[PDB]
C-alpha cells in the first residue's frame, strides 16, 4: 500500500518536475487552507509560473518553460519574473519578453 | 520322406504356421504325420550384460521357451511345390530335412 | 626380497638333475654347463660349484654358481634387457 | 446498581433480545424524565407508571429502535460548547444517537440543550 | 470484475513421527470495489492449488459493505459508524473518517478494508493478540455488524 | 482583601482558617481537594465577639503582627 | 621288539606297530610282513623270536631313505613326518643333518630353508608360487 | 620371428602409443607403456576376451 | 522378439538380439527409442526400431540409417547376415514415457520452472488418453537445495501395485552447471 501511495506521489510530483521540498511545502499549504486539499493542492501546483508558461505554449515542455522563465524571457504584468516558483494569481497577464519576442 | 521341424519362441506363431504346412501338403501328397507338439525345452541363459564382462557379474538372466512341432511329411515334390510358394510367419524358423 | 615360506626351487630337470650330478660320481665330477629355463629357481649350496646356464629371453649364459651367491634366484645373473651403452 | 443505570441496562438488553416490553422496577422521577426524552426521540414507544405503592414501576414498550443505551458515570458537567467531545466518546456512530443531559431547565437531549445554550450534567446516551 | 489480492501465503508445517508434512495456506481477498468483498482461506499441498482454492472460497463468502444512494445516508468511501470487535484475544477498532484520510490500518484489516471498497478509515489493532488470523476474523465480524 | 474562614482558635489572640476547596483540575478526577491557610485576624479588640464561627476577615492596617480584622460572622 | 633304530613297537598288531618306525608306515609295514610271512594280526609280543628276526632283518636291510619326493604330483602318496624322529638312522640323520647344517648358521641357503622359499636363487616374482597366492592391491 | 619372444633387434625403443611408457611394449598392441594400457581400452582395438 | 526356437543356436540368436538392442539403445536414444522388435529367418534379421522422431533415425535424406545398418552389420553377420532395418514412427509421443522424460529433461536443461514442466507434461500425457501419469524430478531443483518434485494424475500410485499393469516407464538424465537431475515418467496404459 505504501508503494502504491509512494508511486502516486512520485508521479504527480514528477510531472511538475518540482523538488520534494517545494512539493511538500505546497502540499502543507494546500492542506492548511479551506477547501478540499486534493483540488487545492493541484491548483497551487498549476499556479506555478513555469507551469503557466508551459500551459500557454510559450514552451514545448515544462522544463523548457522553467528555462525560459529563468532566462527572463517571461514577464508577469509587465515586470519580468525569473522565478519558476512564482505563483501566478488570477488576472495576471503572462507575456513573452519584448526583447525575447524575436527568439 | 521329409521331416519338418518347426520351432518358435511364440506358440501361436507356430500353431498358425504348422497348421498351414499341414493343410497345404495335405493336397499335394500324403496326409502328413500330423503336427506333433513335442516337449518344450526351456533355456536359461546367463550372459554378461557388457561385452567387457570377463567374469564381471553383470550377466543378466533370460529364459527362452522354445516350442517344437514335427508334422512329418512323407511324399512327393509337388508337396514341396506347395511349401516354397507360400510363406508367412517370421517368428517361426523352419527346418526341412 | 620377499622370501615367503619355502624358498622354492624348480624340481625340474635342474634340482633333480643337480643332485644326481653330484651323486653321479663321488663329490667331484659335474657336467659342464646345464642349460635351464628355471630362472625362478633359488640357488642352493648343492648347486654351488656347478655351472648352470640360464636363458635370457635370447640365449643361455654360463653361470658359475658360488657359495657366496647361494640364495640368489637363478637368472638374475642372466640379464634380459640390454642397456644402451654406446660410444660417444 | 443505581436506579437509572439499572433501568437503562434492562431496556438495552430487552431491546437486544427483541422483547416487546420491559418493566423497570425503581421508578424515580428522574427515570421518567429520562424516558420522556427517549420517547420524543423515537427510541422507545409508550411507557406508563404503575403504582405499586412502593417505588412504582415503569412499563416501557420497546420498539427495536435502540442499538444500545446506558448511563454515563460519573455525570460529568458540560458547558454549552463542551458537547462535541462527549458525542465522540459516547456515540460511536456519527450522526446517530443523542446525549441525555440534565440542565437547570430540566432533563433533555444535548441537541435541545445546545439550541438553548445551556450546559448541564450528562446522565446517559442512546443510539 | 472481481479483483483478487493475495493477503498472504504461508508454508505451515505439521510434525509427525514420520516427518514434517508441509501444506500451504493462502488468504485471498476478492472484491468489486463496489461494496462487495470476499475473504477466502484455502489450504492445499501445492501453493497454487491453495491460492486458487482460496479465491474460489472467497467468492463463496461475500459481505455487502458503502454506497452513494439518494434520500438516505450515503457512505462515501467510509463506514457508517465506529465499531470495535473482539475475536479471541484480538480486538479491532474501526472508525469512520473524512475523505483524503486514506485507509490507515495495518495489513490484514487494510487488505480487507480496501477490497471492501472502503477508502477512508482509521483503524487500530488492539488487545492481547496481534494474530493476523484472529485479527482478520475480527475485522470481518466488525464489517458485518455495521448497519446504516 | 476580604476572606472567609473558620475561627480555629479562640484561645489567644484569635485566628481564622481560610480554606479553599477545589475540584481536581483534570476530569475523570473529581477529587474534592481542600487547601487552607491561617490568618491571625484580630478577632476583635475586646468584644471577643467570635470557636467554630465562620467569619469574614477584611484587610486592615495592622491590628497585630499576625493580623486583618474580623469583618462579621457569616454564620455560627 | 627293537626292530629298527632304538625302535620298540609292542602290544599291538605288528602291521600297526611297524608304523612306529620313522622310516615305515602302513604301505611299507604291509610289505615287510608279507615278505616276512608273518601274520600282521599277531601282537608284537605274540611274535615268534624267529619271526622277529625275519622281520627285523628285512626292515633293517631293505630300507633306509629312498629317493626324495618331488612336490606332490601324481606319484607315491606321502607318509606323514611332521617332526623328525629316528627311522632307519640313515634317514633321520641324513636329511636332517644336511638341511640343519647350513640352516644352523647364517647361510642364506639356511634362511631360504627356514622360509621355505626357493634356495636356488630364482626370482620369487614369478614361479616358486607353491605357497600363498597373490594378494590384491588396496585402494589408493 | 615375431612369435619368438627374443628379438634379434628392433629399430626404436618406441613407447606406448597411448601414453609412452617404454616398458611393457607389445608389438601387437603398440602399448609399450604397458599391456595394462591395452587392457583398459580393449574396446579401442578389436580383440576378444 | 519373435523367432522359431532353435535348440542349437538359441544362445547365438538371443545374444545377437541383445547385442543389437545395445547399439539401438545408445545410438538411437535421442529419437524416442520406444521398442525394438526383432524377427528372424535363416541368416536374416528384420529389426524395427519404433521411434517418436523418425527423422533423427533416418538422418538428412536417409544418410544416418545407412550408417546404422552398415555399423550394425559389423556387430554380427560378418558373412552376409544382411540384417534389415526399419523405422516406424510412434503415433503421439505424449503416450511415450521415454519421450516425456526427455521433454521434461530438456526444459530443465534450458532452465524452465521444474514445477511447471512437471505439471504441463503430466497434463499432456493425461490429455492424450492415458489412465494415469506421474513425473518425478529429483536432484537440486532450480539449483537450490536438493529435493524431488512430484506430480501425478489418474491411476499411478495404485497402478504400481498391479503387476502387468503395462505402465510405460522412462528416465532422462539432465546435465546442468549445477549437477544432474533425474527425471522419471510413468504412463499408465490399460492393464491389457
Amino acid at each position: 500500500d505504501y508503494a502504491v501511495r509512494l508511486r502516486e506521489k512520485q508521479k504527480l510530483r514528477r510531472i511538475y518536475g518540482i523538488s520534494e521540498r517545494q512539493f511538500r511545502n505546497l502540499f502543507e499549504e494546500a492542506s492548511k487552507k479551506k477547501g478540499v486539499t486534493g483540488s487545492v493542492f493541484l491548483g497551487l501546483l498549476e499556479s506555478r509560473l513555469d507551469n503557466v508558461v508551459y500551459r500557454l505554449g510559450f514552451a514545448v515542455s515544462r522544463r523548457q518553460a522553467r528555462q525560459l522563465v529563468r532566462h527572463g524571457h517571461i514577464t508577469v504584468n509587465g515586470r519580468r519574473v525569473d522565478l519558476p516558483s512564482y505563483r501566478v494569481r488570477p488576472g495576471d497577464e503572462i507575456a513573452v519578453a519584448e526583447k525575447s519576442r524575436n527568439l | 520322406r521329409i521331416r519338418i521341424t518347426l520351432t518358435s519362441r511364440n506358440v501361436k506363431s507356430l500353431e498358425k504356421v504348422c497348421a498351414d504346412l499341414i493343410r497345404g501338403a495335405k493336397e499335394k501328397n500324403l496326409k502328413v504325420k500330423g503336427p506333433v507338439r513335442m516337449p518344450t525345452k526351456t533355456l536359461r541363459i546367463t550372459t554378461r550384460k557388457t561385452p567387457c564382462g570377463e567374469g564381471s557379474k553383470t550377466w543378466d538372466r533370460f529364459q527362452m521357451r522354445i516350442h517344437k512341432r514335427l508334422i512329418d511329411l512323407h511324399s512327393p515334390s509337388e508337396i514341396v511345390k506347395q511349401i516354397t510358394s507360400i510363406s508367412i510367419e517370421p517368428g517361426v524358423e523352419v527346418e526341412v530335412t | 626380497r620377499r622370501l615367503n615360506r619355502g624358498l622354492r626351487r624348480k624340481q625340474h630337470s635342474l634340482l633333480k638333475r643337480l643332485r644326481k650330478a653330484k651323486k653321479e660320481a663321488p663329490p667331484m665330477e659335474k657336467p659342464e654347463v646345464v642349460k635351464t629355463h628355471l630362472r625362478d629357481m633359488i640357488i642352493l649350496p648343492e648347486m654351488v660349484g656347478s655351472m648352470v646356464g640360464v636363458y635370457n629371453g635370447k640365449t643361455f649364459n654360463q653361470v658359475e654358481i658360488k657359495p657366496e651367491m647361494i640364495g640368489h634366484y637363478l637368472g638374475e645373473f642372466s640379464i634380459t634387457y640390454k642397456p644402451v651403452k654406446h660410444g660417444r | 446498581m443505581n436506579v437509572l443505570a439499572d433501568a437503562l441496562k434492562s431496556i438495552n438488553n430487552a431491546e437486544k433480545r427483541g422483547k416487546r416490553q420491559v418493566l423497570i422496577r425503581p421508578c424515580s422521577k428522574v427515570i421518567v424524565r429520562f424516558l420522556t426524552v427517549m420517547m420524543k426521540h423515537g427510541y422507545i414507544g409508550e411507557f406508563e407508571i404503575i403504582d405499586d405503592h412502593r417505588a412504582g414501576k415503569i412499563v416501557v414498550n420497546l420498539t427495536g429502535r435502540l442499538n444500545k443505551c446506558g448511563v454515563i458515570s460519573p455525570r460529568f458537567d458540560v458547558q454549552l460548547k463542551d458537547l462535541e467531545k462527549w458525542q465522540n466518546n459516547l456515540l460511536p456512530s456519527r450522526q446517530f444517537g443523542f446525549i441525555v443531559l440534565t440542565t437547570s431547565a430540566g432533563i433533555m437531549d444535548h441537541e435541545e440543550a445546545r439550541r438553548k445554550h445551556t450546559g448541564g450534567k450528562i446522565l446517559g446516551f442512546f443510539f | 470484475s472481481l479483483k483478487d489480492e493475495v493477503l498472504k501465503i504461508v508454508p505451515v508445517q505439521k510434525q509427525t513421527r514420520a516427518g514434517q508434512r508441509t501444506r500451504f495456506k493462502a488468504f485471498v481477498a476478492i472484491g468489486d470495489h463496489n461494496g462487495h468483498v470476499g475473504l477466502g482461506v484455502k489450504c492445499s499441498k501445492e501453493v497454487a492449488t491453495a491460492i486458487r482454492g482460496a479465491i474460489i472460497l472467497a467468492k463463496l463468502s461475500i459481505v455487502p459493505v458503502r454506497g452513494y444512494w439518494g434520500n438516505k445516508i450515503g457512505k462515501p468511501h467510509t463506514v457508517p459508524c465506529k465499531v470495535t470487535g473482539r475475536s479471541g484475544s484480538v480486538p479491532v477498532r474501526l472508525i469512520p473518517a473524512p475523505r483524503g484520510t486514506g485507509i490507515v490500518s495495518a495489513p490484514v484489516p487494510k487488505k480487507l478494508l480496501m477490497m471492501a471498497g472502503i477508502d477512508d478509515c482509521y483503524t487500530s489493532a488492539r488487545g492481547c493478540t496481534a494474530t493476523l488470523g484472529n485479527f482478520a476474523k475480527a475485522t470481518f465480524d466488525a464489517i458485518s455488524k455495521t448497519y446504516s | 482583601r476580604i476572606l472567609s474562614g473558620v475561627v480555629t482558635k479562640m484561645k489567644m489572640q484569635r485566628t481564622i482558617v481560610i480554606r479553599r476547596d477545589y475540584l481536581h483540575y483534570i476530569r475523570k478526577y473529581n477529587r474534592f481537594e481542600k487547601r487552607h491557610k491561617n490568618m491571625s485576624v484580630h478577632l476583635s479588640p475586646c468584644f471577643r465577639d467570635v470557636i467554630g464561627d465562620i467569619v469574614t476577615v477584611g484587610e486592615c492596617r495592622p491590628l497585630s503582627k499576625t493580623v486583618f480584622n474580623v469583618l462579621k460572622v457569616t454564620k455560627a | 621288539l627293537r626292530v629298527l633304530n632304538t625302535n620298540i613297537d609292542g602290544r599291538r598288531k605288528i602291521a600297526f606297530a611297524i608304523t612306529a618306525i620313522k622310516g615305515v608306515g602302513r604301505r611299507y609295514a604291509h610289505v615287510v610282513l608279507r615278505k616276512a610271512d608273518i601274520d600282521l594280526t599277531k601282537r608284537a609280543g605274540e611274535l615268534t623270536e624267529d619271526e622277529v628276526e625275519r622281520v627285523i632283518t628285512i626292515m633293517q636291510n631293505p630300507r633306509q631313505y629312498k629317493i626324495p619326493d618331488w612336490f606332490l604330483n601324481r606319484q607315491k602318496d606321502v607318509k606323514d613326518g611332521k617332526y623328525s624322529q629316528v627311522l632307519a638312522n640313515g634317514l633321520d640323520n641324513k636329511l636332517r643333518e644336511d638341511l640343519e647344517r647350513l640352516k644352523k648358521i647364517r647361510a642364506h641357503r639356511g634362511l631360504r630353508h627356514f622360509w621355505g622359499l626357493r634356495v636356488r636363487g630364482q626370482h620369487t616374482k614369478t614361479t616358486g608360487r607353491r605357497g600363498r597366492t597373490v594378494g590384491v592391491s588396496k585402494k589408493k | 620371428l615375431y612369435w619368438s619372444h627374443p628379438r634379434k633387434f628392433g629399430q626404436g625403443s618406441r613407447s606406448c602409443r597411448v601414453c609412452s611408457n617404454r616398458h611393457g611394449l607389445i608389438r601387437k598392441y603398440g602399448l609399450n607403456m604397458c599391456r595394462q594400457c591395452f587392457r583398459q581400452y580393449a574396446k579401442d582395438i578389436g580383440f576378444i576376451k | 522378439a519373435v523367432q522359431i526356437s532353435k535348440k542349437r543356436k538359441f544362445v547365438a540368436d538371443g545374444i545377437f538380439k541383445a547385442e543389437l538392442n545395445e547399439f539401438l539403445t545408445r545410438e538411437l536414444a535421442e529419437d524416442g527409442y520406444s521398442g525394438v522388435e526383432v524377427r528372424v529367418t535363416p541368416t536374416r534379421t528384420e529389426i524395427i526400431i519404433l521411434a517418436t522422431r523418425t527423422q533423427n533415425v533416418l538422418g538428412e535424406k536417409g544418410r544416418r540409417i545407412r550408417e546404422l545398418t552398415a555399423v550394425v552389420q559389423k556387430r554380427f553377420g560378418f558373412p552376409e547376415g544382411s540384417v534389415e532395418l526399419y523405422a516406424e514412427k510412434v503415433a503421439t509421443r505424449g503416450l511415450c514415457a521415454i519421450a516425456q522424460a526427455e521433454s521434461l529433461r530438456y526444459k530443465l536443461l534450458g532452465g524452465l520452472a521444474v514445477r511447471r514442466a512437471c505439471y504441463g507434461v503430466l497434463r499432456f500425457i493425461m490429455e492424450s488418453g492415458a489412465k494415469g501419469c506421474e513425473v518425478v524430478v529429483s536432484g537440486k531443483l532450480r539449483g537450490q537445495r536438493a529435493k524431488s518434485m512430484k506430480f501425478v494424475d489418474g491411476l499411478m500410485i495404485h497402478s504400481g501395485d498391479p503387476v502387468n499393469y503395462y505402465v510405460d516407464t522412462a528416465v532422462r538424465h539432465v546435465l546442468l552447471r549445477q549437477g544432474v537431475l533425474g527425471i522419471k515418467v510413468k504412463i499408465m496404459l490399460p492393464w491389457d
